[PDB]
């Protein structure tokens, strides 16, 4: 039953990629605008 | 053109199979 697998599999990929993308983008501005965190224009996530 | 015939039903099966894949 690959039909249902394809649907759920694509979701799994979207979960994996979407989190990494938003982490790498948003971190750059969050630590500059909302919290004066020592790190600026840098990421944290190992991206496993 | 649109004469009836026995067999055209196949179009329904072709569409149902395309949907499920």
């Amino acid at each position: 039953p690959y039909y249902l697998v394809k649907e759920s599999l694509k979701a799994g990929i979207s979960i994996c990629e979407q989190w990494v993308i938003v982490c790498n983008h948003l971190t750059g501005q969050v630590w500059q605008r909302y919290v004066p965190h020592p790190w600026k224009n840098e990421k944290y996530f190992p991206e496993t | 053109t649109e004469f009836t015939e026995q067999g055209p039903r196949e179009a329904e099966d072709l569409d149902c199979l395309a949907a499920e894949v």
